[PDB]
């Protein structure tokens, strides 16, 4: 727990350098001020270093449940080989948790400036509709009309 | 009364406009002092801060 716990201050010195990795934890952090998930995954360094065992045990006693988990494979195998050791293992698991609240969203501008580097890496982004809303099928479509590119493509 | 007359063939329509004038410009200069409210709004509220190394 404190040998990590400078592994992790470690990297968060390195995420630095991680530039695309900076952009998408400011923008979530933006149009989804205020709520839980502007949080980044890795946390502040702060809470880093206040952490508990014991903060996990509750952590770890709330989310990690049966009925919010699940278990796949594929390969040479069948469906039944699996079924028993489920059956076997994780039957003893503890199988019996609060709900989500609506994330909302923001339109907000976020801005670090830095003159002293090579180049910027820039964001932009609005409202996504969710998972299960079927149009998303459109908007995968539209996001490879515009496709990608970068500096290597001889077309 | 009516050597006035004489110097302002327009009283009767001066004011018309003096009155037309002040419904639309007391009307329009809020809105158009909100327009400028509704742009600046951006940095009436804009927050900075300072975290070098």
């Amino acid at each position: 727990i404190e040998k990590e716990r400078d592994v992790i201050l470690q990297e968060l010195q390195e995420n630095d350098t991680s530039m695309r990795d900076v952009v998408f934890n400011y923008l979530h952090a933006t149009a989804f001020q205020g709520t839980p998930l502007a949080q980044s995954v890795e946390g502040p360094s702060e809470n880093v270093r206040k952490l508990s065992r014991a903060d996990l045990t509750e952590y770890l006693s709330r989310h990690y449940k049966a009925p919010r988990m699940v278990l796949a494979a594929a390969g040479g195998l069948e469906h039944r080989q699996l079924l028993d050791l489920a059956q076997k293992h994780f039957s003893g698991l503890s199988g019996t948790v609060p709900t989500l609240s609506p994330c909302r969203f923001t339109g907000s501008q976020i801005c670090h400036r830095e003159d002293g580097l090579p180049l910027a890496h820039v964001a932009i982004a609005v409202e996504g509709p969710g998972w299960a809303h079927p149009d998303n099928v459109a908007l995968q479509v539209a996001n490879a009309i515009i496709g990608h590119y970068d500096c290597t493509y001889g077309g | 009364t009516f050597l006035r007359w004489a110097a302002e063939p327009e009283h009767d329509h001066r004011k018309r406009m003096g009155l037309k004038m002040l419904l639309m410009m007391g009307l329009l200069l809020p809105l158009v002092y909100a327009m400028k409210r509704h742009k600046w709004s951006v940095l009436k509220s804009r927050k900075l801060a300072y975290r070098p190394p």
